[PDB]
RNA sequence: UGAAAGUGAAUGCAGGUGGGAACGCCCUGGCGUGCACCAUCGACCGACCCGGAAGUUUGUCAAUGGAAGGGUUUGAGU
RNA sequence: GUAGAGAUUCUGACGUGCAAAUCGAUCUUCAAAUUUGGGUAUAGGGGCGAAAGACUAAUCGAACCAUCUAGUAGCUGGUUCCUGCCGAAGUUUCCCUCAGGAUAGCAGAAACUCAGAUCAGUUUUAUGAGGUAAAGCGAAUGAUUAGAGGUACCUAUUCUCAAACUUUAAAUAUGUAAGACGCCCUUGUCGCUUAAUUGGACGUGGGCCAUCGAAUGAGAGUUUCUAGUGGGCCAUUUUUGGUAAGCAGAACUGGCGAUGCGGGAUGAACCGAACGUGAGGUUAAGGUGCCGGAAUGUACGCUCAUCAGACACCAGAAAAGGUGUUAGUUCGAACUAGCCCUGAAAAUGGAUGGCGCUUAAGCGUACUACCCAUACCUCACCGUCUGGGUUA
RNA sequence: UCUGCCCAGUGCUCGAAUGUCAAAGUGAAGAAAUUCAACCAAGCGCGGGUAAACGGCAAG
RNA sequence: CGAAACCACAGCCUGGGGAACGGGCCAGGCAAAAUCAGCGGGGAAAGAAGACCCUGUUGAGCUUGACUCUAGUUUGACAUU
RNA sequence: UGACAUUGUCAGGUGGGGAGUUUGGCUGGGGCGGCACAUCUGUUAAAAGAUAACGCAGGUGUCCUAAGGGGGACUCAUCGAGAAUCUCGAGUAGAAUAAAAGGGUAAAAGUCCCCUUGAUUUUGAUUUUCAGUGUGAAUACAAACCAUGAAAGUGUGGCCUAUCGAUCCUUUGUUCCCUCGAAAUUUGAGGACAGAGGUGCCAGAAAAGUUACCACAGGGAUAACUGGCUUCAGCCAAGACGUUGCAUUCUUCGAUGUCGGCUCUUCCUAUCAUACCGAAUUCGGUAAGCGU
RNA sequence: GUCUACGGCCAUACCUAGGCGAAAACACCAGUUCCCGUCCGAUCACUGCAGUUAAGCGUCUGAGGGCCUCGUUAGUACUAUGGUUGGAGACAACAUGGGAAUCCGGGGUGCUGUAGGC
């Protein structure tokens, strides 16, 4: 699915409260933190005897994922986020028909 | 099976005969209030508004007026009693049950005649009563003499 | 799956309405069902014995059971109801015996029990022989092949006229 | 047996398919919420009018 | 009441409305009167979403502070 | 070949033995990888094994002893006095759930509230809704027989069909209404709505005011906690899968389960009737030759069977015939029916229940009398519940 | 009396890439916690040997 | 001289119905003490909570590139130095 | 021989030699298959709603910045007529409408053009599956913000009926937010609020075999084994054609000994022989006494 | 009564052939500078009344097609309930009730509301 990489929509941030040109993009997951406290909890079960401590998954079914669009207010800097459909294939700002 | 809100709905959704086409406009022209008792006849035509099939040819009470809908409470048995439903439906789904007006007609006749009864001094009752049986009567024969009939004897017509 | 049963009239087909008079129906007296290699074997029976006796030109055979029904694909029946029709012989008052008799050998290949009735109708036509022949007399019967065109009261009336000039229009 | 719908209906009948308690007044919340404001300025008023008529 | 920081329950006879126990008055009702309980419409307290009046001193332009007022949102509240 | 060490066969004896492995005969070996005493070493996830998972104190695919340990139990078994009162479920949704739980239903208790209300597995009246049966195919669609006409066609016809074709369209089911939370008039609030006190919603103040607005019958309702249940089965009718099935699967209702009694000889659901202890009377279903309570009753016929028939469910037979016979129909001939016979055919001796029964004690119809259930009726008594009294 | 053919695979065995590479230690950034960067044995991986190795008939 | 197994109660058949092969139930055939030696038709005879099969969120033996580990082994680092 | 090497600690790799565990369910027994395990249309289905089978005919894990939203103009599939692809007649949809099927649609819901991002933010209320729990999908509004249109109005994705996801954890957005509890500042972390990442066994354990050496607790809820029920003789005329007849899982898994032969007795007739008859040795009828 | 605008019910109104239509209205019609849109002012947009009732429009006619209503079909098919009814069954009959559809035949061929013009 292709996506116009700007758009102008709704900015629910308190100096707008209006429509205003949004910048798109697309949502990737952040690389996780060796310091959050599951990791660290995570490490403190797992180091000693005992082998394996947690459930590990493998079961994978679903070949697509949610596509999330980050919204970035172009007057005031606000980021807004919605989700849309699964997409097997997606562009961003692609040619149009 | 499957499950869907319009399963089974090929003959109660589908339009009528020679009926098909855009819906007339007396529909629209129509008000509802609160208190009235309506009947629910889904028009296939708009598929915005529809309730879901079971509410089909039931009959209920409107207690919300919106823009384009009205709300309507129907009694529905579930497993043990009745629960309420208030289905949002469009007004083209709905119309004004005639029972409730020929009700509403009856009881401007009753009062009308409570009036007159009080008026002239007598009682006049009011209570609608089942069919009697048929009173006595003569059958007159004049021009009217009977006619025996006999079982015919069996034939193949065909 | 193909029905046995092909060919569904025999004889002069092609014989006018009013040259075979005579109707016989050899009729279900029983609600069951009629397989299709029954349908022809009676059919066969009922052709040889006539083309015997009368000939190819003494008789309209028509069978009115058609093996529609599937049973469960391996083949098809006639479902039949009480009453109705199996087979019907059209000929000549002469040939009365030669048809009853025909249709009393084609029991024999039929399940169940079937009646033969001679039909007070003329012919194939749904009109009785009385009320044939009096609507023949006055001019509303025009014969057209093997049936016969009935005046009706509607449509226009030029039409009508120069298709039936007999026919008194009061 | 993994299906029936067999002696449901009597299970039903044998305290009775019962109907709710019918009340006066139902809630005006729950209705149209433009309505719902001015009932309420509307009810006030009518409340403090008779209020003030006594 | 909220995760917390924190804040923290009377516009009114501690409100209206409907039905209601018991009582009173009148000629069976009517009229008052309404405990208890439900239906319901509000008022108040805390969160939530706005709104920032004082006031405090420290950055007075500010920093901090939270009043009135509005949402028809919510709580295991008054 | 003997002693000795073995243990092939009889698949002999015995097999609660002499014996928890023995005896008899037969057989294998018999001077060496031989047989064997005592001493000594190897101990349990170990030993030892010319290897069979063999052996390791009658215990070995992990010895024995004692403890953890009263290990765990969706699994099997049992679970102890009486009467009275009420009385289920095998269904819903979710679960690594399918022999089990939770959840809802059904049930019992304990309360509270309302009240001529507030309703009903009901009818009537009024008014909706549906696409099944039926019907139709010369109304579209699909399938299909035959000629006629005008030229692969086209036109008027014709025979026959549909579970996912259909214009049409039931019966049975199903929704709602049938007033006092009513009606009529006046009039008030609002930030909603309107061009507008214009409406809408809620009210005030009045008037109508239990034939108060169909029938019939009932007092009605709401909380709280919790048990058991979450294998069902059969029949009526409808219906699917199946060659069929005492088969598998559903729908509606009634039953059995949980239920005795009368009857069908006998039987969980068939028929009748549902049950406190008794007396009398009367019936139901079904019966009245004898077993067996009760007419070897009445009336009119049919039937003769060389292995007749005899009561629903039900414990089974068809086409087609039969110089069997009794009646009919239409022109002696054909048909048409009712009974009988034929078609009809198994294995312990045996089944209308038996005995027997032939102008029946068989079959069809009609009419009386009779017999009898724990059902009905009257009465007595027991208990339960409900209602009314009781400060003498 | 013979014991054939096969090193593809699998297993065993022994030479080179530098692709990987943990903890130590090295460099930079930060107030540090640390975050980056480079290097690293073994095992691999690549390459040679091996069937009276498993196996097959890469060889048929 | 003197056991034991086994034992709900018992013990003549045919048929019916029935959890679809009754000793009992229903309808029949029938039916006279007390016993002895034999016998193997029946008592679905006795002998062991089927040892086949399935079920259980019950095991154990063995196997492997199952999951997860571990003795050992191997290499790097620091220590000893 | 030698600061090598051995040892102590740590970090890589190896490790069925050894340890502990697991090895889904539904299922006309299990197993193999299939996925009926999450779901949609038409049926099954008996004209409300509900309704089953490893019943039936197809589908779903996508696709689309338009194929979403608004406005405007237009009319479609066809067929006839005719010019070296457009021409005009008829044309109730016989076309199209992303994708299965069903329903809806004609100055449109189809086809073209134009402008857009209602495929937005924030509540509550409803509908369906339903326990009236959750998820999913949907409906009517209210408070903003917009698109579009001259306007009425329409628009909170797709004409309607499918197209999907908890706790924990991780990550992202939001606030000039809260906390790190002796007091601070800067990092870091933890919270509230809104999403995503994934559980297809789709209300969501992290899991290979084998057992003929096998073991328990059960099961006739469940197979094998025993039982039961179920699946040649005419009629017809041209001996053909036809037509009518003679798997289930109820009992048993606290066990009913499970082929054949031998032995032995009895019954049956659907008669091989024997007796006695009827036709033209052969075909028949009576016939189970007797033998085989 | 006729015509126009806006409608309601949405074929008794539609389709086809033929014959009429006085007034006004309506329609066809003249033109392309303007607003506006096209390959083409043919459509659409704009300005106007020189002619025509030829068409649209109204109406009459066809035992026209269709459609609507009534009767026939027909108390028929079907169906709720009932029987220790019949029949081996298939199915049928009866009892107390409910009750169609096609063919066919007759009639009909739009009614009406508001504001106006004649």
């Amino acid at each position: 699915v292709n996506i116009p990489k700007t758009r102008k929509t709704y900015c629910p941030g308190k100096n707008c409260r209006k429509h205003t040109v949004h910048r798109v993009t697309q949502y990737k997951k952040g690389p996780d933190s060796k310091l959050a406290q599951g990791k660290r909890r995570y490490d403190r079960k797992q180091s000693g005897f005992g082998g394996q401590t947690k459930p590990v998954f493998h079961k994978k079914a679903k070949v697509t994922k949610k596509v999330v669009l980050r919204l970035e207010c172009v007057s005031c800097k606000y980021k807004n986020q919605l989700v849309l459909k699964r997409c097997k294939h997606f562009e961003l700002g692609g040619e149009k028909k | 099976h499957s499950y869907g809100i319009r399963a089974r709905t090929r003959y109660t959704f589908q339009r009528g005969f020679r009926e098909h086409g855009q819906i007339r406009l007396s529909t629209y022209l129509k008000t509802y209030k609160v208190g009235d008792i309506v009947d629910i006849k889904v028009n296939g035509a708009v598929q915005k508004g529809m309730p879901h099939k079971y509410y089909h040819g039931k009959t209920g009470v409107v207690y919300n007026v919106t823009q384009s809908s009205v709300g309507v409470l129907i009694y529905k048995v579930v497993g043990n009693r009745y629960m309420e439903k208030r289905v949002n439906v469009r007004i083209e789904h709905v119309k004004h049950s005639k029972c409730r007006q020929d009700f509403l007609d009856r009881v401007k006749a009753n009062e009308a005649k409570r009036k007159e009864a009080k008026a002239q001094g007598k009682t006049v009752q009011l209570r609608r009563q089942p069919a009697p049986p048929a009173k006595a009567h003569f059958v007159s024969t004049e021009n009217n003499e009977p006619v025996t009939l006999h079982p015919v004897a069996y034939d193949t017509t065909i | 799956p193909d029905s046995k049963i092909r060919i569904f009239d025999l004889g002069r087909k092609r014989a006018g309405v009013d040259e075979f008079p005579l109707c016989i129906h050899l009729v279900s007296n029983e609600y069951e069902q009629i397989t299709s290699e029954a349908l022809e074997a009676a059919r066969i029976c009922a052709n040889k014995y006539l083309v015997k006796i009368g000939g190819k030109d003494s008789f309209h055979l028509r069978v009115r059971a058609h093996p529609f029904h599937v049973v469960r694909p391996n083949g098809l029946v006639a479902r039949v109801n009480i009453g109705q029709i199996l087979m019907s012989v059209r000929t000549k008052d002469s040939s009365r015996a030669t048809a009853i008799e025909a249709l009393r050998r084609c029991q024999y290949k039929f399940p169940g029990q079937q009646r033969i009735i001679v039909s007070k109708k003329w012919g194939f036509s749904q009109y009785a022989r009385d009320e044939y022949i009096e609507k023949r007399s006055r001019g509303e019967i025009i014969p057209d092949g093997c049936y016969a065109k009935f005046l009706n009261k509607r449509g226009s009336l030029q039409e009508k006229l120069d298709l039936f000039p007999e026919a008194s229009f009061n | 047996k993994n299906h029936t719908n067999h002696n449901q209906n009597k299970k039903a009948h044998r305290n009775g398919i019962k109907r709710p308690q019918k009340h006066r007044y139902d809630s005006l919340k729950y209705r149209d919420a433009k309505f719902r404001r001015n009932q309420k300025f509307a009810n006030r008023g009518t409340v403090e009018a008779i209020r003030q008529a006594k």
